[PDB]
């Protein structure tokens, strides 16, 4: 009985009491910095302690009067005429190179930013000092040097290259937004060294989609990071200007502040084997564990990008709730950019150059012999052979959408902090070698888990992960949330050793709790829940189902089905391997105890009887030959028939039986023979 | 296109097989049949767009031709007409036959390569299966 | 892949590609040229190991005449100013799209020393050098005005944040325009020395007429600056630290590449180059500059071209 023993499967739902903080509006951005955690939410900025998530201070960029002629940071509060709009924070960074300060960027306020200065004695006091970043562009009023942040969606990255604070910003642009104020799809800004504005180092330091394609060809950036003297961007966009189908793309260029010099774009895809996943939803840069590094061919110190890919609705970006996670060594993809692709896979960039333009009629590529040297006629190169990656969980999550991912290392293993759109958080050890059951699979909140999460790993033994679900920020220690939820011994032993607990004869328990001393994590006793049936004839070979778990000898992952045997008294029942599982057994063989023997231990079950079938009386005795009456039998996987025709079972029991006799064209009596898997002793005759 | 090495997982990552299947002798780059799949020896291409393709490698019946007498033929086939393998002519199990290679040399009584000792139209050999007494060897006729 | 070996003799460079990206040439001709020209004193042929055991590390030769030789890449271990009443010749005003952004120091008739940070563009057609001027706009006078184009730009060692350029044409030297000498290779200025800086920058003024600002300064050891910054700076050997006493005044935007010139024994001599960092004139906080002396010999090696 697979259904009845379902208690063996771990209880998917619990309530976990962890430090949790609530915000009056949903939180968009968050950063941890110097024992204070800064969270940006709609019209709100909170600062929290780590261990408490206590709201020690808050800054109020609440609703603002948006007026068409009001300049961004000037006080137009006296204007009574032109809507009390509200802003959302999408850019929240901390910088310390100039001073220990915070930078935030609003949405409605022309995408203009502000600065908070931390007093040395009390750094959490962010409301003390506020600057605006707004320098009136006297020389070039036509373009914005400080209109830096978009509203639909944007990404901002801070860097210190050549002792210079550089902000790499990618913007999602609408066609109607440019005429009021120009923007740039991808660009680099420098802070004025007096921290009072931005300037454009070069006209080449930005790329904006060509004016006809502002409405079409929408690009949404999902992530971006810095590594190996290069700035990598991860976005989602169409395959072609007229494709109406979407896929993940990445953007590479090194970190020269003069401008985007070697701007090269690359389609990416991860496949199952052969189904591809188009859209990336979350990404994280990290290092691989010793067990994983070899299996991905990556060095232990070499960086790895982990990304979740979900299959989108056809010819659209919205996922069909079919997702997976994949890994990308930065060295492999970098070499792929440098060497793997040939020439004719390279083309000009469509949305900037234009499909019909002079540069990509004929232009050689110094892509191998030269590394992003700042030339003048730099070529923005489009590839076409998308890099194909393989699944790491071989599609074990093929029907669930993933939206938030974090990854850490511990000992030699590496763990991924998975997140769902239904607010369930999983902890999984990632391994191509074998499917690993999530050791933590609870549900946090109704709201989808926010992609932006943070992990801190102090002294390699104490750490945490802050994750955002709607209006909740929650702390989750990586050291093992628990194992009491485990209740199958095989499942308890499948738990990674990083959390120290094991099985002691009743449930997966911590070492020092159960006092019996049976606490073991290498071997335990197999369990049987029930058996059907317990009433069989002495010679009757009846198929018995065995319900329980831990039915086989254990390997690291592959549960061995061959080290199983069955003993009934002294003889052995005919074990059927094709119907032998960890879940149930199917065997085909006076109360005796049935014994199951495994590589670990043996279980004795005391209630199985070779009941001798007894038939006593048949009614009625004499009558007509209609053959439609109720014939009743009684006594102590059964069948019963007369004249080669089975009497349909009108009633069955151990002590009562009743057939509706088949009609036969004869008025005499015959012996009615019971066939309970075998023709047993027959009863007396009944006249027809 | 050159096969992708089975040790390096670029440009295609399904190359854990060197550790997945022991004794299957998938070499550094040579293409094998780790699963015994019906298509044949297939390898990953270093070419990015195509993942794996089956190597074109000929069958064994292509080189082994046949003459009417059959006894003159002494080739490399050691497979019967139903795919069974000829037992060792030096062996005496599972068939206690009559032909002894040292007693009867000069007729190619080698390990398992099919021979025509009794003047059959085709070579035949005793089956490695103890139940099957012997079986014929399927060979296409020669030319020129 | 080299460490603890500042001399090329300890590290036989198994590589033949210079910093720029141009392959090395046959070492026989350049060995002959060295023996004819360099009197420093049979190394491996056509490899980037340097025979001279220079302090900067291994370096190689290039056959192209514009850059005879360059190093191969490998691991190795003013605000509150005073206006000047007299014209200054050491100052070189750089002009980017016909406007000033920074200054530099005149070293030869056709050579000036500037900062790498003041080069947003690598193009030479847009840069323009002005010598001998008292007003940043040029309105003050034009008799000493000297306008020149740009011929060649040569960067310093990796991470030096220093650069030289040789002018399109030579320049006349007189009282109005002056050059500067070099400190010794091991030239160390004594602590508590008083010397000043010249600046063309923001100067912390709501409006400035446009005259160059001279600002005094005092030298102190690296330890005092480390204490003042409270561990926010990890000082290396190549840098010098000089800061004003009890007053917040230092170089800021527009003065980068300017000269830190000081008087040791008889006449004023350059000691450092103005570099961005650490903020704009923090009160009671010293300033950090790059010392020319550590690279002075290298300039010698490059002044031969």
């Amino acid at each position: 009985c697979k259904e009845a023993l379902a208690k063996s499967e771990m209880n998917v739902n619990m309530k976990y009491q962890l430090p949790n903080f609530t915000a009056e509006t949903p939180i968009q951005n968050v950063i941890l910095h110097e024992h204070h955690i800064f969270l940006g939410a709609t019209n709100y900025i909170y600062v929290l302690n780590e261990e408490d998530l206590q709201k020690v201070a808050e800054y109020k960029t609440g609703p603002v009067l948006e007026h068409p002629d009001c300049f961004p940071c000037q006080d137009c509060s006296s204007k009574a005429n032109g809507v009390w709009k509200d802003n959302i924070n999408m850019a929240l960074v901390v910088d310390t190179y100039y001073d220990d300060q915070l930078i935030s960027c609003g949405s409605v306020n022309r995408g203009t930013c502000q600065r908070h200065v931390f007093p040395h004695n009390h750094t959490a006091d962010i409301q003390s000092e506020v600057h605006c970043i707004f320098s009136p562009q006297i020389e070039e009023p036509s373009q914005c040097p400080d209109c830096v942040v978009s509203a639909l969606g944007a990404k901002v990255l801070s860097s210190v290259k050549d002792r210079f604070i550089n902000f790499f910003v990618g913007n999602t642009i609408n066609s109607s937004y440019f005429p009021d104020h120009p923007l740039h799809s991808i660009s680099v800004r420098r802070l004025k060294e007096t921290k009072d504005g931005f300037m454009f180092l070069t006209d080449q330091s930005y790329i904006d989609v060509l004016p006809e394609f502002r409405d079409s060809y929408p690009i949404k950036y999902v992530h971006a990071f810095e590594s190996n003297n290069f700035i990598y961007f991860l976005t989602v966009q169409r395959e072609t200007l007229d494709a109406q189908t979407f896929h993940t793309r990445i953007i590479r260029f090194c970190s020269i502040n003069s401008g985007l010099h070697s701007y090269m774009e690359m389609p990416l895809e991860c496949i199952l084997t052969k189904e591809v996943f188009n859209i990336l939803q979350a990404a994280y840069v990290s290092k691989p564990g010793a067990q994983l590094a070899r299996q991905i061919g990556a060095s232990l110190n070499d960086d790895i990008l982990f990304g979740v890919f979900a299959q989108s609705k056809p010819d659209s970006a919205e996922p069909m709730d079919r997702s997976a996670m994949c890994a990308f060594p930065i060295k492999y993809v970098n070499d792929f950019f440098n060497k793997i692709v040939n020439k004719n896979n390279v083309r000009c960039l469509q949305h900037f150059y234009g499909p019909n333009h002079e540069h990509c009629f004929n232009r050689t590529l110094l892509r191998n012999s030269s590394g992003c040297e700042a030339r003048r006629d730099e070529y923005r190169t489009e590839f076409t052979t998308a890099l194909q990656r393989v699944d790491l969980f071989m599609g074990q999550f093929s029907e669930v959408l993933l939206t938030s991912i974090s990854t850490f290392i511990k000992g030699d293993l590496t763990i991924a902090n998975l997140g769902t759109s239904e607010g369930r958080f999983m902890q999984v050890v990632v391994s191509r070698s074998g499917p690993s059951t999530p050791h933590v699979n609870f549900l946090l909140d109704s709201h989808p888990v926010s992609p932006e999460v943070i992990v801190e790993h102090t002294l390699n033994q104490n750490g945490y992960t802050l994750v955002i679900t709607g209006k909740k920020i929650t702390k989750i220690p990586l050291n093992g949330l628990g194992c009491r939820h485990f209740q199958s011994c095989s499942q308890c032993l499948s738990a990674p050793p990083f959390v120290q607990c094991g099985w002691c004869h009743d449930k997966c328990v911590r070492s020092e709790e159960c006092l019996s001393g049976t606490w073991t994590q290498q071997i335990c006793l197999p369990a049987i829940y029930k058996v059907f049936p317990n009433s069989a004839p002495l010679e009757g070979g009846t198929r018995l189902t065995i319900c329980g778990w831990d039915f086989g000898f254990r390997r690291n992952n592959k549960f061995d089905l061959k080290k199983t045997r069955v003993l009934l008294g002294n003889e052995s029942c005919t074990l059927t391997l094709s119907e032998s599982t960890m879940n149930t057994l199917k065997c085909t063989v006076f109360n005796m105890s049935i014994i199951i023997s495994n590589g670990h231990g043996t279980t004795q079950y005391s209630t199985f009887s070779y009941v001798d079938p007894v038939i006593t009386s048949i009614s009625p005795k004499y009558g007509p030959m209609a053959g439609g009456t109720l014939l009743t039998l009684t006594g102590n996987s059964r069948h019963i028939s007369i004249g080669g025709k089975t009497c349909t079972l009108k009633s069955v029991s151990n002590s009562i039986l009743e057939c509706y006799t088949p009609a036969q064209t004869i008025s005499t009596e015959f012996a009615v023979k019971l066939k309970i898997d075998l023709a047993n002793r027959e009863t007396s005759i009944f006249s027809y | 296109i050159k096969c992708q090495p089975w040790s390096s997982m670029i440009p295609h990552e399904h190359s854990f097989l060197p550790s997945s299947y022991r004794g299957k002798d998938l070499q550094e780059n040579y293409c094998r049949n780790p699963r015994g799949e019906e298509g044949g020896p297939w390898c990953f291409t270093s070419n990015p767009e195509v993942r794996y393709e089956v190597c074109d490698i000929p069958q064994c019946s292509e080189v082994e031709c046949m003459t009417c007498n059959g006894e003159s033929y002494r080739g490399l086939m050691d497979h019967t007409e139903s795919g069974k393998i000829c037992q060792r002519w030096d062996h005496q199990t599972p068939h206690r036959h009559k032909f002894l290679p040292e007693r009867y040399p000069d007729k190619g009584f080698d390990d398992n390569y099919c021979r025509n000792p009794d003047g059959q139209p085709r070579p035949w050999c005793y089956t490695l299966d103890p139940h099957t007494r012997w079986e014929y060897c399927a060979i296409k006729t020669c030319a020129d | 892949q080299d460490c603890y070996r500042g001399n090329g003799k300890n590290y036989m460079g198994n590589l033949s590609q210079t910093r720029s990206g141009l392959t090395c040439s046959m070492w026989d001709k350049n060995m002959e040229d060295l023996h004819r020209h360099i009197f420093w004193e049979k190394l491996n042929e056509n490899y980037c190991r340097n025979p001279d055991d220079d302090a900067h590390g291994p370096w190689c030769y290039t056959g192209n005449p514009l850059i005879p030789w360059d190093y191969c890449p490998i691991s190795r271990c003013v605000v509150n100013g005073i206006p000047t009443r007299t014209n200054i010749g050491w100052m070189v005003s750089l002009r980017y799209r016909n406007k000033h952004i920074c200054g530099g120091s005149l070293i030869k008739e056709s050579w000036v020393l500037t900062a790498r940070q003041c080069f947003p563009s690598r193009d030479l057609k847009d840069y323009e050098a002005w010598l001998g001027i008292h007003d940043v706009h040029g309105r003050g006078d034009e008799k000493c005005k000297q306008v020149l184009n740009v011929s060649q730009l040569v960067y310093g060692p990796e991470g030096s944040d220093l650069v030289l350029m040789k002018l399109a044409r030579p320049a006349v030297l007189d009282d109005f325009v002056s050059t500067i000498d070099l400190p010794n290779y091991g030239c160390t200025i004594p602590e508590k020395t008083s010397c000043s800086v010249y600046g063309w920058g923001y100067t912390g003024l709501i409006n400035y007429d446009g005259l160059l600002r001279v600002a005094h300064l005092y030298i102190m050891g690296n330890e005092k600056c480390s204490q003042h910054h409270r561990g926010k700076v990890t000082l290396n050997e190549s840098e010098i630290c000089a800061g004003a006493e009890k007053i917040g005044s230092g170089p800021c935007e527009g003065d980068y590449g300017g000269p830190l010139v000081c008087e040791q024994h008889k006449m004023r001599m350059v000691l450092g180059v103005i570099v961005p960092g650490r903020g704009c004139a923090i009160p009671n906080r010293p300033g950090i500059f790059v010392r020319v002396a550590y690279y002075a010999k290298w300039i010698h090696k490059i002044i031969l071209t």
